[PDB]
């Protein structure tokens, strides 16, 4: 019972965009800081471009674009979208610039100035993009800090499709094959028999919170990934964050259920997350919290890809 | 230090 999606890819001439400064570098290939300049649109579009090494299998190219695929095909507010794919010898992946970086480590390095009425605001932000997803029918299966971006401290975007799958309309489990994963972000469900649905997604969220909430703590941390799955079973969970009322941690539990059903819909954790976020400091307790505040290179005409509509 | 592991 699925639409057709006419989706539109769009594809860039290498000589459109000028890349600045490499904001990281890899085996598989290089990102880039730049501007794509669309031709005779009098536009300069803050972009991250990511450029793969002319040593790139077919096996490799064939996962990126299937990436691109799923990013083509998404418009959401909270998701990140493709731009464009340049061919080039070597493909290159354009994407908008998401300048403050990773949400994890953005808490990580602010972690003394961010206040509770950012953290419930991305929570809610975070769930409006995974109830997108969940919309489209698509499961992200690898949802995490390291995977949100930042825009803006007050504007935090859904990234990494890599893992993403689709579901047919009829649908509602993905069985997946033997990779490397997250087991630390992962649904038991997942982790015991490879199967992922919208609500194995609820429990990363719920992880996901724990993080910001814990200002960028590990999961787990010092034990074995290979014993967390006994540990779940025993009923042990992640412990609640210092800054947390119950409300706030009662909400991360119940993402963490062995009972996939029993666990929040995203589009109730965008209620209760919003009604808290009208209260902040009833929800999250932090020190000097009334008193913080949170926010590099021609920008006349320049123009954030969120207003470059086609 | 690896977030993904097999398995």
């Amino acid at each position: 019972g699925e639409a057709p999606n006419q989706a539109l890819l769009r594809i860039l001439k290498e000589t459109e965009f000028k890349k600045i400064k490499v904001l990281g570098s890899g085996a598989f290939g290089t990102v880039y800081k730049g501007l794509w300049i669309p031709e005779g649109e009098k536009v300069k579009i803050p972009v991250a471009i990511k450029e793969l090494r002319e040593a790139t299998s077919p096996k490799a190219n064939k996962e990126i674009l299937d990436e691109a695929y799923v990013m083509a095909s998404v418009d959401n507010p909270h998701v990140c979208r493709l731009l464009g794919i340049c061919l080039t010898s070597t493909v290159q992946l354009i994407t908008q610039l998401m300048p403050f970086g990773c949400l994890l480590d953005y808490v990580r390095e602010h972690k003394d100035n961010i206040g509770s009425q950012y953290l419930l605001n991305w929570c809610v932000q975070i769930a409006k993009g995974m109830n997108y997803l969940e919309d489209r029918r698509l499961v992200h299966r690898d949802l995490a800090a390291r995977n949100v971006l930042v825009k803006t401290p007050q504007h935090v975007k859904i990234t990494d499709f890599g893992r993403a799958k689709l579901l047919g309309a009829e649908e509602k489990e993905y069985h997946a094959e033997g990779g490397k994963v997250p087991i630390k972000w992962m649904a038991l469900e997942s982790i015991l028999h490879r199967i992922y649905t919208h609500q194995s997604d609820v429990w990363s969220y719920g992880v996901t919170v724990w993080e910001l909430m814990t200002f960028g703590s590990k999961p787990y941390d010092g034990i074995p990934a290979s014993e967390i799955s006994s540990i779940l079973e025993k009923g042990e969970r992640l412990p609640q964050p210092p800054i947390c009322t119950i409300d706030v941690y009662m909400i991360m539990v119940k993402c963490w259920m062995i009972d996939a059903d029993s666990r929040p819909k995203f589009r109730e954790l965008i209620i209760e997350f919003s009604k808290m976020a009208r209260d902040p400091q009833r929800y999250l307790v932090i020190q000097g919290d009334e008193r913080m505040h949170l926010p590099d290179e021609d920008m006349d005409d320049v123009v954030d890809a969120d207003e470059y509509l086609i | 230090d690896h977030q993904y592991y097999n398995d």
